[PDB]
Order: C-alpha cells, then structure tokens, then sequence
C-alpha cells in the first residue's frame, strides 16, 4: 500500500519564488517515483517519471529529486502559469500510490474588487422565485466579506456564495453571492444592496439598485 | 494524435451499476496496458486498476476488487470498466489513462443518488448599463436547479472564451445545484455584438443557448 504522505497541503509563494515540495514513502520504492500536475479542470499532466527525468515538454524550471523513501519536486521561478495542484506517485509496488497532492496559490499585492450587481431577470419572476446577484471580481487575497443588505436590512441564511479558483494570469479571484428569495417579498422591498467590506478598502464600498422594470 | 476519449457524465441509481466505455486511437491500442483512476470531489487519486488490450490479463487494486471489473475490446479499441453495487462513496470522477500516465482522459463524472436528473434553467444576468461600470461591462448567465453535476457553458460557442469566469457549483438547500458563468467586456459592444451564452446537461440531454440584452 505503500504510504505516500505529501507535505506541505498547501503552499503559497510569489512570481519568481522556488515552490519545495517532499513526499515520504512509509518504505524504500527505490526510484520508480513520479510527479503530477493537475490544473483546476482537466485531468492530471505527467511532469516527472522515474523521480527525475522530465517528461518531454515540461520547462527545466520543474525539477525532481531525492531518492529513496524521500521525494522532492522543486519550482526554481514559479510562475503564474504553474498555479494548480501536484501530486506524488510510487510506482514500484502495488498497488500505485498517489501523494494527498499540494496546491499551490500564489501571493500578490491586494487588489480590491470591482463589484457589481444584478437585479433578477423578468424571466426568473414568472417562476415563482427571484434570484439577485452580486459579483466582485478581481480581488486579493480571497477573504472577502459579503453582506447582503435589503433596505437598510441584514439577510442571513438566504444567500450562497461561490469563489473561482485562482486567475491563472491575474492570481486574482472572483466572488459571486446570489440572495434568493420569492418573487412575493421582491415585489415588497424597493432598495436591494450589496455591501463588501475587503482588507483593501477603508469603508465598506456597496452597490445597489431599485426595482426598474 | 493520441486521443482516450470516454462516457459522459452518467447518474446511477443507489445500488445498479454502470459501465464505462474509453475509445483509443491515435496510436497502436494492443501494445500499451491501460489504467483507470478514481479521484472523487476534492480529494486524492486512488489507482483503481490496469488491464492488458492484447492478452486479456488484469490487476486490481486489493480494494476496487470486488466493485468493479475491466475488460476489453480488441477490434473497437474500447477499454470498459463496470461497477457494482454503487453508493455514495462511489460517485467520482473516473479516469483512463495509457500505461505510463503520459495520456489521460477527460474523465467521467458519476454520480450516485436516488433523485433523478433535472435539466437545468437558465436566466440572463443583464448588463447593468448603470451598475456594471468602469470602461468595462461585466454580463452573465445564471444556471439553476439542475441535477447533478456537472453542466458546461461556453460563450458564442468557443469563440469568446477571454474574460470568462465560469464559477464552481453550488448546491442549494432544495439538493439542487445552481451556478453561474460571467464575462466582462468593452461596454461600447454592448449595443453591437451579441452575447449567447451555451450551456450543457449531458445527465439530462439539455443543450440551452441563452441571448443576454442590456435590459432596459
Ligand atoms: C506509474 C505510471 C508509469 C510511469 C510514470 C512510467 C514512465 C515511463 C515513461 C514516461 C516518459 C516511458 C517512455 C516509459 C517506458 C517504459 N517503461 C516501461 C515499464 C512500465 N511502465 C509502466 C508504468 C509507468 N511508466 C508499467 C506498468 C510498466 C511495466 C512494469 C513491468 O512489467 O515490470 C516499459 C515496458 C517494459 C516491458 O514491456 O517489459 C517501457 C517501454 N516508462
């Protein structure tokens, strides 16, 4: 079964950083050792085989090492277009192992974000439902707070919100909070804002709308 | 070109079992084995097992063993792998690969739940020409209620693919998931070049093409 414990989990280093990530077998394999990397989508991308030799293509900047029951892959100038996850794989013994994989993020000046708002289409109404989405795009770091406030009034439980994976030439990220009510109180309340308050802000900066048409 | 291209995403029922299918080419299928790699939301990559094209013999993870079964097609280039008694535990991502990993599939989403399939909605998040400012405009869709994962959107069918953002699913309380897919641009086309933004249900055969207007 052979163990592969992958460190660290999570990794986070600037444009032009070295990236080190081990991987330690529970026992010696030897040399049949690989390395993965896997892009937030698609599948896997083989970058290293038999712990050092690279795969046809992957840049010399991706290097393996170590040998034995310790295993290291190193970035020499981590760049934006290696934001993903990686995996560690043994392939000496069945049956094939795989590391817990490491992702790696990428550390940058704040960004504030640029937030917008979008009043329910007239479409959605007719269903019964209203659905108000708030977006702010292009931000760092992640940790952003949303609030959702319907005349001058704070929601809580009626709202989700989702965050893309790290921009992979921006090393931005990108939030969306939609508020979901009934198409019944939509109709009531006139005033629909949306309030976030970012470690790149001084006062919390808000959009909103009023029911047009 | 070596291409492993493999089943759409398929819903299973708690408890039946499902076969799927990776046809090979681009290359001589006999000669290299083949493997099959269950991932699963957000966690590892377990090896489930490998098969040889040519002779027919197999090895299987000590684990998969009893679940599922590989087997092969020598003329249609088809590798198929079959699981049995599914559950919760089962539903993944699965994946083909050539022998030494070089070449991968896109992979198979299965899901396994009692609850059917719903084909999704999709309403137009419109281009606020008053609150999506700043020299650029940002516009969208809005992709609702649909079961299960997963549902694809492009924009202009693939020709507008820059300034896409095409956020993860979430699940709503109702057991629905719900997403949306936005793209900014140069406000100045808003009144010139149309927006249609193409969205895709393999699990419920649905194919929507949505125009989003600057509402008015
Ligand atoms: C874990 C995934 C994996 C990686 C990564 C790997 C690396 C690799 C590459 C990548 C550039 C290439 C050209 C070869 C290239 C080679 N590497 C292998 C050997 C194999 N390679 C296999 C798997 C494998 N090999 C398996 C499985 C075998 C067979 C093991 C055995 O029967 O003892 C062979 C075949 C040897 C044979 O047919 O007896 C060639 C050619 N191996």
């Amino acid at each position: 079964e052979l163990v592969m414990t992958q460190t660290p989990k999570f990794m986070s280093t600037t444009v032009g950083d070295r990236v080190s990530i081990t991987c330690k077998a529970s026992q010696n394999v030897g040399t049949p050792v690989a390395w993965y990397q896997q892009k937030p989508g698609q599948s896997p991308k083989l970058l290293i085989y038999s712990a050092s030799n690279r795969y046809t293509g992957v840049p010399d900047r991706f290097t393996g090492s170590g040998s034995g029951t310790d295993f290291t892959l190193t970035i020499s100038n981590m760049q934006s277009e290696d934001l993903a996850d990686y995996f560690c794989q043994q392939y000496s013994s069945y049956p094939l192992t795989f590391g817990g994989g490491t992702k790696v993020e990428i550390k940058r000046t704040v960004a504030a974000p640029s937030v917008f708002i979008f009043p329910p289409s007239d479409e959605q109404l007719k269903s019964g439902t209203a659905s108000v989405v708030c977006l702010l795009n292009n931000f760092y770091p992640r940790e952003a707070k949303v609030q959702w406030k319907v005349d001058n009034a704070l929601q809580s439980g009626n709202s989700q919100e989702s965050v893309t994976e790290q921009d992979s030439k921006d090393s931005t990220y990108s939030l969306s909070s939609t508020l979901t009510l009934s198409k019944a109180d939509y109709e009531k309340h006139k005033v629909y804002a949306c309030e976030v308050t970012h470690q790149g802000l001084s006062s919390p900066v808000t959009k909103s709308f009023n029911r047009n048409e | 070109q070596v291409q492993l291209l493999e089943s759409g995403a398929e819903l299973v029922k708690p408890g039946a079992s499902v076969k799927l299918s990776c046809k090979a080419s681009g290359y001589t299928f006999t000669s290299y084995w083949m493997h099959w790699v269950k991932q699963r939301p957000g966690r590892g990559l377990e090896w489930i097992g490998m098969i040889d094209p040519n002779s027919g013999g197999t090895k299987y993870n000590e684990k998969f063993k009893s679940k599922a079964t590989l087997t092969v097609d020598k003329p249609s280039n088809t590798a198929y792998m079959q699981l049995s008694s599914l559950t919760s535990e089962d539903s993944a991502v699965y994946y083909c690969t050539r022998r030494d990993m070089d070449y991968w599939g896109a992979g198979t989403t299965v899901t396994v739940s009692s609850a059917s399939t719903k084909g999704p909605s999709v309403f137009p998040l419109a281009p606020s020409s008053k609150s999506t400012s700043g020299g650029t405009a940002a516009l969208g869709c809005l992709v609702k209620d649909y079961f299960p994962e997963p549902v694809t959107v492009s924009w202009n069918s693939g020709a507008l693919t820059s300034g896409v953002h095409t956020f993860p699913a979430v699940l709503q309380s109702s057991g629905l998931y719900s997403l949306s897919s936005v793209v900014t641009v140069p406000s100045s086309s808003l009144g010139t070049q149309t927006y249609i933004c193409n969205v895709n249900h393999k699990p419920s055969n649905t194919k929507v093409d949505k125009k989003i207007v600057p509402k008015s």
